[PDB]
């Protein structure tokens, strides 16, 4: 029906990584109804600056998917967290410790003994990467305010219908038990 | 024994916090041009 | 007499503020916290108690 459509909004949910809802943009919007054609000439433009905007912004930092939200991000596409190599430095020689209390008395209350020491480096990062699930800094990174050029124009099937905020899109069901 | 009334100064209100009725969809002001159907003033119902 | 203090304050005539600034400061009319995109280009839901 409309053309220069008011993008639809993308909520979030702190919990589980993947998105939460859509809708049109709730607040944010002019009263023009006090305006005649030289402004709502000009409104109309704005809006669609605010879309192409939109289009372009998306475009450029999502990451191309195939469902609008999909119900587990797969473990290369979720920001990961790499820390750095941890290296302690192994505070004592062994050896020279467990040698020199054997023999004399040390009983040892750098070091004197002997002058060795060695780091440790270990590994920091994880075993397997993180898989589910984005972090906010991701989600405004990948669910820019989505903009839909036309309504629910077709059959049941070809609708965004990862909007709809009871959707189970592993079942590809509304929920229920409300 | 008797006593003395209270005393009630009643008063207009302050900035005329009234007079006018403001912001309130029901009873809207206007300030168009005479041959607009147009107006100038919204006045949602939440605004103090 | 033995005695316990009692405190209250008052702040007639005034409205409490929070300000959406990050750090709770008037560095301007538009707060940069009410302005960056996670609040501006997410919708988001909210709940005070």
């Amino acid at each position: 029906s409309k053309e220069i459509p008011t993008p639809y909004m993308w909520s979030y949910q702190p919990q589980m990584g993947l998105a939460a809802g859509a809708s049109q943009d709730y607040s944010s919007r002019m009263n023009w109804l006090s305006a005649g054609p030289h402004m709502i000439g000009r409104v109309n433009g704005i809006r669609a600056t605010r879309n192409q905007i939109l289009l372009e912004q998306a475009a450029l930092t999502s990451t191309p998917r195939s469902q609008l939200n999909p119900p587990n991000w797969p473990a290369a596409q979720v920001y990961q967290e790499n820390p750095a190599p941890t290296t302690v430095l192994l505070p004592r020689d062994a050896e020279a410790e467990v040698q020199m209390t054997n023999s004399g008395a040390q009983l040892a209350g750098r070091s004197s003994f002997t002058p060795r020491q060695a780091y440790l480096t270990l590994q920091s990062s994880s075993s397997q990467p993180r898989s589910g699930g984005i972090g906010t800094l991701q989600f405004v990174e990948e669910f820019v305010p989505s903009v839909y050029f036309n309504p629910f124009s077709g059959a049941p099937g070809l609708y965004p219908d990862d909007f709809i905020p009871n959707y189970d899109a592993v079942s590809e069901s509304v929920d229920g038990y409300d | 024994q008797a006593a003395p009334n209270r005393p009630n100064y009643i008063g207009f209100r302050d900035n005329f916090i009234g007079l006018m009725y403001y912001n309130s969809t029901g009873n809207m002001g206007v300030l168009a041009g005479q041959a607009s159907q147009l107006n100038a003033v919204v006045d949602l119902q939440d605004r103090n | 007499v033995p005695s316990l203090t009692q405190k209250k304050f008052l702040c007639d005539r005034t409205m409490w503020r929070i300000p959406f600034s990050s750090n709770f400061m008037s560095m301007g009319a538009l707060t940069d916290l009410g302005q960056n995109m996670l609040y501006a280009n997410s919708a988001h839901a909210l709940d005070m108690t």
